């Protein structure tokens, strides 16, 4: 199943206070009307992708859903984070925890920590490291899908885990359904109003109306012609052509040689025709010095020359 | 620890009192990043990480943003804008033994480099030829961790030596670690020259009826300058008025 | 994993001739092959290591081939102290498998056995058992029956017997075949004697002795 | 000198425990991964188990997994097998091998090259028992020219192996151990005959040289013609 995101999912991008202003900022953000998995919690918890961060969401009665866990493959072979929230406690761990072929609640670990009618609305994304959890909590009055409207969630966590999160799982109370989407590297037009309260927003990747509303920093436009945008057709697949083969660049017997000449009668090797792997090079730990100048050893292996000399 | 499993300790809710780091004369590498030492006493940072490891003196070079090679690409890997400070010193008097100290890995191949701030210890066979590898070491079936030697004859590029990566996140937050410098006392209504949890300027100060959020600490206007900061002893709201000026 | 099949199981062969024993790969093991002899009740002693690189020590008619599943022993000219078992065994990563071994037996031309018998002694008589034993001594082939008598009644069922392998000097095979009484029982007979009967004789050769001589 | 010594073989109770080791001489122990290695009676060689060069990586034959544990002390130059939850079929012939040098991407083709002389386990519920010792003595007829076959009978021992020797190593030509038998009683019987010229028994002394480790039992027989 499926819903409509509307207008869901736009946070406060840092914790500096403005008011009374447009701000422009590109963020990861819930994309405006996106379509987000809906999944329930009656008579399904499956382990969704991560990708560049989630946006989750939850419609609450009786506190089904009480957790999530994070990670690669769940099963203990690598650190799983693992947020618990039970009665009044706030519990939120990054051990290697071996859990159940299908985990649920009944009615090596770097950190520790212990602290329908409600909707709970989450942002979680892994940023360099560190994995930034994002929240509201608002009372509604709907059971069959996400109240339409707009609400900021303002940052709760980040806890420096620097853990490579690729997928999670969530948590459900058994004796709720809840929505998943996910987040794209989008500009947002935010409108903070004179208590600081982010009030709305334009997704400037929206609609034409949208591109234009970031073009003129404005939530108004006269009547007009505006040029906003440039249209591109993008790419959509590379073409990589080389020469075909596959002699090996003699790499072994310039660096491995035996005996090497004096400074001032320096020996001098063409290399030509010949596939280079310069990973060895990089790769290997003998040499004290290894210094580039001109270009850089990590894009060196997928670049062709005319000649090399060495 | 192993530069592949390197330990992260997190700093946060103290005094730093960072002279006698730079004022010590045991370490052999000092470098900042982002910062400057002398400037460091007088600042307040929202956390601080401490990471530490141990390798040898040819990889001290890569202890650095934008380096290359066997701990940056497989072990440690600092992000270009890293903020932070990287000491480190020569522990070849406590990290070797007659016999040569193996304790000490490093990760000696991987499918993929490592992001900023990654830490890789799993130990599944490297698969380095096309034949696929059932978990078993073996041909073009590699385990990807090496054991450095350390022994008290080995050269100076080869002896140990013990770093630690201080790294600051500067985002502006409540702050927890500040260096050791005392208060004084709040003047409003006055043209002061203020410091604010190591933001400075020169302002009026005076009440606000602006209701920060528990976790918003400045305040800023369209030109981006400091508006108003909340008192980090007393949690309210100070706006900042530029002292008052005009041509003449 | 990987599954290695030696074959034949079992060879017999004659001094002098080529010998080729056959190591198949379920998978592609490159050259990370070795062979070995184990003489019968003996620490396997290494052959061929790398496929094909001879060990040191190790005679020249022995040479090895193959790459990746296929592996071939050949023993260009067989001789009478290489008889034994010879195993392959895979090492191209860390589960050294071992083949189920190829039995190598040679052929030559028939002996007769020499023919012993031995009383049981005194010292085991005190202890109330009469052990009485009848060894066959260098012949060929191993097909050989023993028939003990007591006062010319043929015994069966009271006997064990056990066979060593090929001499590694002349290729024969010795039989021991052990008779097992009660001093009661070995005291209510006299004439005791084993028959021989094998290939290598003519006729049946029995050895006897009279309890007291 | 370049060798292995194994040693902690013995008779054992199934479901008990024992512990093997394995004395590296001659060589840098720490630069090989070393691998244990088994042969039960009257079977082929079975790989048992590998750890490498120091120990970093383990693997098991699935037949010993969860109940055998390899290890090394590389400053000790020894290896070790812990072999726990014993069972009747885990009776052999126990062998260590030295494998290669692990060296920068390359699996060592030299390996394999150096084992132990092997010790023997077996698992049982019997108990130990040493071996009587009794001379088989030459005949009495003989011949005039020559042959004849002396030895000792190695009668009711528990568990294997037996060692036999010729006047303490000095006879070897044309000596005869045969397998063991395993009696109905339980316990085994072997025998081992040497056959020497009818003009020697007159002027050379023969002794048989018995010995049985498991029940520290040690015997030098006599073997002469009998008093006629
Ligand atoms: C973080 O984990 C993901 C998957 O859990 C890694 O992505 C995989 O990388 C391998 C290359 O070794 C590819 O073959 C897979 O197809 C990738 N999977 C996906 C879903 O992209 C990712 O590389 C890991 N991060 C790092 C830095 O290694
Ligand atoms: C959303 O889903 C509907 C059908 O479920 C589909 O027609 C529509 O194109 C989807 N839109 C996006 C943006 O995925
Ligand atoms: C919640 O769970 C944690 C660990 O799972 C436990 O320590 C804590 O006591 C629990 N809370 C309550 C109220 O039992
Ligand atoms: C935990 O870390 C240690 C490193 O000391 C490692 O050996 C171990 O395999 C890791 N995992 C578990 C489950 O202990
Ligand atoms: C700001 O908060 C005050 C309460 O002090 C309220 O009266 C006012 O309407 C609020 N303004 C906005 C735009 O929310
Ligand atoms: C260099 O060549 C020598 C042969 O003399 C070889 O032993 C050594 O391993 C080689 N080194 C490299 C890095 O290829
Ligand atoms: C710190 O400042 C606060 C003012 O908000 C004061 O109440 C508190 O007592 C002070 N603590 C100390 C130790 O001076």
């Amino acid at each position: 199943a499926y819903t409509n995101s509307f207008t869901r999912g736009v946070y406060y991008p840092d914790k500096v206070f403005r008011s009374s202003v447009l701000h422009s900022t590109q963020d990861l953000f819930l994309p405006f009307f996106s379509n987000v998995t809906w999944f329930h919690a009656i008579h399904d918890n499956p382990v969704l992708p991560f990708n560049d961060g989630v946006y989750f969401a939850s419609t609450e009665k009786s506190n089904i859903i009480r957790g999530w866990i994070f990670g690669t493959t769940l099963d203990s072979k690598t650190q799983s984070l693992l947020i618990v929230n039970n009665a009044t406690n706030v519990v939120i761990k990054v051990c290697e925890f071996q859990f159940c072929n299908d985990p649920f609640l009944g009615v090596n670990c770097t950190f520790e920590y212990v602290s329908f009618k409600n909707l709970r609305e989450f942002v979680f994304k892994n940023i360099d490291g560190y994995f930034k959890i994002y929240s509201k909590h608002t009372p509604i009055n709907l059971v069959r899908d996400l109240p339409q409207g707009f609400s900021a969630l303002e940052p709760l966590v980040d806890l420096p885990i620097g853990i490579n999160i690729t997928r999670f799982q969530t948590l459900l109370a058994l004796h709720a359904a809840y929505y998943v989407g996910y987040l794209q590297p989008r500009t947002f037009l935010l409108k903070y109003n004179e208590n600081g309260t982010i009030t709305d927003a334009v997704d400037c990747a929206l609609d034409p109306l949208s591109e234009t509303k970031c073009t003129l920093k404005s939530f108004t436009v006269e009547k007009g012609i505006y040029q906003t945008s440039n249209f591109r057709v993008q790419p959509t697949e590379s073409i990589v052509r080389f020469p075909n083969i596959t002699n090996l660049c003699p790499f072994g017997e310039v660096f491995n040689a035996t005996r090497f000449a004096s400074v001032y009668a320096w020996n001098r090797k063409r290399i030509s025709n010949c596939v280079a792997d310069y990973s060895v090079l990089y790769n290997s730990a003998s040499f004290s010095t290894f210094k580039c100048y001109g270009v850089s050893p990590t894009k060196l292996n997928d670049l062709c020359f005319t000649n090399v000399y060495a | 620890a192993s530069v592949y499993a390197w330990n992260r300790k997190r700093i946060s809710n103290c005094v730093a009192d960072y002279s006698v780091l730079y004022n010590s004369a045991s370490f052999s590498t000092f470098k900042c990043y982002g910062v400057s030492p002398t400037k460091l006493n007088d600042l307040c940072f929202t956390n601080v990480y401490a990471d530490s490891f141990v390798i040898r003196g040819d990889e001290v070079r890569q202890i650095a943003p934008g380096q290359t090679g066997k701990i940056a690409d497989y072990n440690y890997k600092l992000p270009d804008d890293f903020t932070g400070c990287v000491i480190a010193w020569n522990s070849n008097n406590l990290d070797s033994k007659v016999g040569g100290n193996y304790n000490y890995l490093y990760r000696l191949f991987r499918k993929s480099n490592l992001k900023p701030f990654e830490r890789d210890i799993s130990t599944e066979i490297y698969q380095a030829g096309s034949t696929p590898c059932n978990g078993v070491e073996g041909f073009n079936c590699y385990f990807p961790l090496q054991s450095y030697g350390f022994q008290p004859t080995n050269g100076v590029g080869y002896q140990p030596y013990r770093v630690v990566v201080l790294s600051f996140e500067l985002l502006h937050a409540p702050a927890t670690v500040c260096g050791p410098k005392k208060s004084t006392n709040l003047v409003k209504n006055k043209c002061v020259n203020f410091n604010f949890n190591g933001l400075t300027g020169t302002g009026v100060l005076t009440e606000s009826n602006k209701k920060f959020l528990p976790f918003q600490q400045f305040g800023r206007d369209i030109a981006d300058t400091t508006d108003a900061v909340r008192d980090p002893q007393t949690l309210e709201i100070l706006d900042i008025t530029p002292c008052s000026f005009g041509g003449v | 994993d990987i599954q290695l099949t030696q074959s034949p199981s079992s060879l017999s062969a004659s001094v002098g001739d080529r010998v080729t024993i056959t190591c198949r790969a379920s998978q592609g093991i490159s050259n990370y092959l070795a062979w070995y002899q184990q003489k019968p009740g003996k620490v396997p002693k290494l052959l061929i290591y790398a496929a094909s690189t001879l060990q040191s020590g190790v005679p020249s008619r022995f040479s090895g081939s193959g790459s990746g599943t296929d592996f071939t022993l050949t023993i260009s000219s067989l001789q009478p102290e290489d008889v034994a078992t010879y195993y392959c065994q895979k090492y191209n990563n860390a589960l050294g498998t071992f083949g189920q071994g190829t039995k190598v037996e040679i052929k030559r031309t028939v002996a007769a056995p020499s023919v012993f018998i031995f009383p049981p002694s005194d010292e085991q008589l005190k202890s109330g058992t009469a052990s009485v034993v009848c060894l066959l001594n260098n012949f060929y082939p191993r097909e050989a029956k023993v028939q003990w008598k007591v006062d010319n009644a043929l015994q069966s069922g009271n006997s064990q017997e056990s066979v060593t392998e090929q001499d590694s000097k002349d290729s024969t095979y010795s039989l021991s075949s052990t008779l097992t009484l009660s001093k009661a029982d070995y005291e209510k007979h006299k004439v005791y004697a084993c028959e021989v009967t094998h290939q290598g004789l003519s006729s049946p050769v029995t050895k006897s002795f009279n309890r007291g001589e | 000198e370049v060798q292995l010594v194994e040693s902690g073989g013995g008779l054992v109770k199934p479901g008990e425990s024992l512990r093997l080791s394995c004395a590296a001489s001659g060589f840098t122990f720490s630069d090989y991964y070393m691998t244990w290695i088994r042969q039960a009676p009257g079977k082929g060689l079975e790989w048992v188990s590998y750890i490498r060069s120091s120990g970093h990586t383990i693997y098991y034959a699935d037949s010993v997994k969860g109940r055998f544990t390899i290890s090394r002390d590389n400053a000790k130059n020894s290896l070790y097998l812990q072999m726990n939850s014993l069972r009747v079929e885990d009776t052999a012939v126990y062998y260590c091998a030295r494998g290669g040098v692990l060296r920068f991407l390359e699996w060592p083709l030299n390996a394999f090259d150096i084992w132990g002389q092997g010790t023997m386990v077996t698992v049982s519920s019997a108990s130990t028992k040493g071996p009587s010792v009794f001379p088989l003595a030459p005949s009495s007829k003989s011949t005039s020219g020559g042959t004849a076959a002396l030895g000792c009978l190695v009668k009711d021992y528990f568990p294997e192996p037996v060692t036999v020797s010729w006047n303490s190593g000095a006879l070897t030509s044309g000596v005869h151990t045969f397998p063991a038998v395993l009696q109905s009683s339980g316990l085994y019987s072997l025998s081992s005959v040497v056959t020497v010229p009818s003009s020697s028994l007159g002027t050379q002394t023969y002794i048989c040289n018995v010995n049985h480790k498991p029940s520290n039992t040690k015997v030098d027989k006599k073997v002469e013609p009998k008093s006629c």
